[PDB]
């Protein structure tokens, strides 16, 4: 969420481009919502998906050590 | 340490105390109401309370089933908690009471059933997987006879099909605004009504009988509708003492983070005298 | 309003002295209508200007600073 | 003697008439000043209590009557003041759309305090 | 995991994720209180009250300091004594029954004493 | 609130000297309030009066540039 | 007022007061819901949404990567047109329309273009 | 307790020199019945005052300062 890139998009492959548009609006999204999840109301459905499509967003963004992944 | 950062965090937690001191002035606006409906159902519930004992406790007639006693083959549980939260110890007693009662004696999951009052209840007995069987929730904060009269003639009519066999109320007594003892009162059986001071023998204009099965279940109902308005006064009470207690938590948070903003400010002050002072004797 | 309003400017482009001196003037052109018997009003718009002018004067003067570099 | 129809939320009437005269789920009945210890349940019809020639109707509805000699105490779940029969029923559903909007209006406000709550405590986390 | 074993690294980064859950949630428990928690941060904290009580250990040196002669745990065993506190199988101990404690069945002995 | 005139009241014409002591407690009591104003229908008259008098204070105290009002 | 005139000083303030409200209602939409604000509120986050739109414009730089060929709006037709939005008069015309365009006119030749 | 109790004073009013001084008057004075085989107590009220008279000596001697301004 804080972390900026200057160039960013003209950097990136039309392929990874395409995706990371969306990836970066439900992460943000995701940012957003997490901070009304942590005591009280216990969230409807309509956001508890945007809620489990962020925590699979994170679960995907994580890596090991040493384990570069090709663009492809 | 970040001085600034102090700075904020004083700020943001001013921003939380006064919140939360706005909650407890309009729970305690709240708890006022509540003391009035529930001040106001009371010259209903001497008359029918005394109706019923010159009634029932006059030459036995104890032909209603909801005077004596059935052998038991399942139980109800009506439980009333609050539909809305940021109360601490309101629902989580009353939902640990009814837990702890029903697998301290049933052990099975059809020799008992829930009727539960507010959706904190409702969640409470659907993530435990409990039958649930009736759901009145999302009520007012100042409610009425007509909106509980519903489920209160479908809990009396879920004794008189023969079903429940008895039933229990849980909720939580409004004792005085700091403590909301958690209490456990038995509905329909009726042995344990008891008389008034004068006892009067009434002339009963149709049949006794005809009496009962019209009266009793406006009787429980005046129970149900009597207990739910103490639990909801001491929904709000509850809700006032948890936002003073927050509040004054928040205060004495400011307090600390006051004197470790102190600190911060006269070291941050130290440090810069001390770098134009060196500085300035860097030249000299 | 300039019927009797005196109006005494020290800009940004000028030197700080002038930033220095700017309320000084002002007191010493209203004490002459004070001690002559009239009612004066002097308003200084940002002081904070002309003790940040002394401050560089007096560290280009090389004189020992204080809290924030001021004298 | 003293009537007073008697509601769960509240007393609505509680004056002094001269004879009352309600029917119940048997039939008609009367009621005279001094009349015997009496309980009878009443059907979903008015009370009248003729106050010299005004006849004041009470619509009760549910519905429970105990006459002691000085202490009619009219029982009714449900009972408007000026009425006729028909109004209750009328007044029951203007009242139950009513307290639904109530109901939607005070959850809402209690989400707003406490969407106001989880920022400033959001904000409180952030700061550290 | 090539050096400590991947049993040991992911007990103590499972350990970890939920002491830094627990430090997440401290300024809601300073303020609102235990009682507004989301019946897994409430899970989280019983946890973590359980895993930081544990984590202290009685010393040989500090037997002058408090006369109780003090522990040596080799490293499976409070791996084993984590990985079994985080399953939750010692959920129904009180949380000062694990304070000053070598190994997980000094817990139970500890809190028998104690009278659970 | 914060401002203060240390001098204030003996300062002032006496026309303004008895009205202005009201004014003082009016927007004193309004600036506690203000931040619980934004829900809550806690008091009928007791602390609404004091929001809705001081909020046509506020409403009062507030001019346009280069319209001196004379003190009567 | 004594600046840029008193008409577009009065619809300037307006329109922040009512970006300003909108703003205030960004948590309550995003998390509560749309279908549940009030009236009189929902028609505030539905002629900010047309506000806040037709700030934006066609820049006659962008005429080489979008096509259209820019626009140079005079203060005068802007105050005119955000006093149009506000009066109510462009309510039933969509949320699209007011994205991208010059004059207020325009926003009624783009909508006769899309839809009604 | 002045039969076997001795009083070294260093005022608020002293110099900072006598103020650094005294803590080590003491000691010197103590060591006397110390290597003797005696058994000396010696307290030091406020060794937070020493701690500021000598930020005052080292300071006065220009000595650059570390945190809080201490040398």
């Amino acid at each position: 969420g804080l972390s900026v890139s200057r160039v960013g998009g003209a950097a990136q492959i039309k392929a990874m481009k395409k995706v990371a548009g969306t990836l970066r609006l439900d992460l943000a999204a995701y940012r957003e919502l997490e901070a009304f999840a942590q005591f009280g109301s216990d969230l409807d459905k309509a956001t508890q998906a945007k809620l489990a499509r962020g925590a699979r967003t994170v679960e995907v963004l994580k890596q090991d050590l040493h384990q570069p992944i090709p663009v492809e | 340490a970040s001085l600034r950062d102090i700075k904020t965090r004083i700020n943001a937690t001013k921003k939380t105390s006064q919140i939360t001191k706005a909650m407890e002035m309009v729970s305690t606006s709240k708890l006022n109401r509540a003391e009035q409906n529930a001040k106001s159902f009371v010259p209903y519930m001497e008359k029918i309370q005394e109706v019923v004992a010159n009634v029932a406790l006059g030459a036995g007639g104890a032909s209603h089933p909801m005077l004596v006693s059935r052998p038991v083959k399942k139980t109800g549980y009506l439980v009333i908690t609050s539909d809305r939260g940021l109360a601490g110890a309101y629902n989580s007693n009353v939902l640990r009471l009814v837990y702890q009662t029903i697998q301290k004696r049933h052990a099975s999951p059809d020799e008992y059933a829930i009727i539960v009052i507010g959706r904190v209840g409702l969640s409470f007995f659907r993530k435990r997987n409990m039958p649930v069987i009736l759901d009145i929730t999302r009520l007012p904060d100042q409610p009425s006879f007509a909106d509980i009269k519903e489920i209160a003639r479908k809990t009396v009519g879920l004794f008189a099909d023969g079903t429940f066999d008895e039933l229990y109320m849980y909720y939580n007594h409004y004792v005085s605004a700091i403590q909301q003892e958690v209490t456990e009162r038995k509905l329909l059986p009726l042995t344990d009504l008891a008389e008034n001071k004068q006892r009067t023998v009434y002339e009963f204009e149709p049949s006794q009988e005809e009496i009962l099965d019209v009266l009793l279940p406006q009787y429980a109902e005046s129970l149900i509708y009597g207990a739910l308005l103490d639990a909801k006064a001491s929904e709000h009470a509850a809700r006032m003492t948890a936002m003073k207690n927050a509040t004054d938590n928040a205060n004495e948070l400011i307090r600390t983070l006051t004197l470790s903003y102190n600190r911060a400010r006269q070291a941050a002050i130290t440090q810069e005298i001390t770098e134009i002072v060196a500085g300035a004797n860097a030249l000299q | 309003a300039l019927d009797y309003t005196i109006v005494v400017t020290a800009s940004a482009s000028q030197p700080a002295p002038l930033l220095f001196l700017a309320p000084y003037a002002g007191v010493a052109m209203g004490e002459y209508f004070m001690y002559k018997g009239k009612h004066v009003l002097v308003v200084y718009d940002d002081l904070s200007k002309q003790a940040a002018a002394y401050r560089e004067l007096s560290l280009l003067l090389r004189r020992p600073p204080g809290r924030e570099a001021y004298p | 003697i003293h009537v007073s129809v008697v509601t769960p939320d509240g007393p609505v009437y509680e004056d002094d008439v001269e004879m009352v005269s309600v029917k119940a789920k048997s039939g008609e009945l009367g009621i005279l000043p001094g009349h015997i210890p009496l309980v009878a349940p009443l059907e979903i019809s008015a009370a009248r209590l003729k106050k010299g020639g005004k006849t004041q109707y009470i619509a009760v509805s549910g519905g429970f009557l105990e006459v002691r000699p000085d202490k009619v105490t009219i029982l009714a779940q449900a009972a408007e003041r000026a009425e006729d029969i028909d109004v209750l029923r009328a007044k029951a559903a203007k009242e139950r759309a009513e307290r639904r909007l109530q109901s939607q209006q005070d959850d809402i406000d209690f989400k707003r305090a406490e969407l106001a709550l989880k920022r400033a405590m959001n904000r409180l986390s952030v700061a550290e | 995991p090539e050096i400590v074993g991947e049993e040991h690294y992911q007990v103590a980064r499972k350990v970890q994720q939920t002491l830094q859950r627990y430090k997440e949630l401290q300024d809601i428990i300073a303020i609102l209180g235990m009682d507004e928690l989301s019946d897994e941060d409430k899970l989280v904290v019983h946890r973590a009250r359980r895993i930081q009580f544990f984590l202290s250990q009685n010393f040989h040196v500090a037997e002058q300091f408090t006369g109780q002669p003090g522990s040596y745990v080799p490293v499976k065993e409070t791996v084993r004594g984590f990985k079994e506190i985080l399953e939750g199988k010692y959920d129904h101990l009180p949380e000062d029954a694990f304070r000053l404690v070598g190994r997980i069945e000094e817990v139970v002995e500890k809190a028998k004493a104690m009278g659970v």
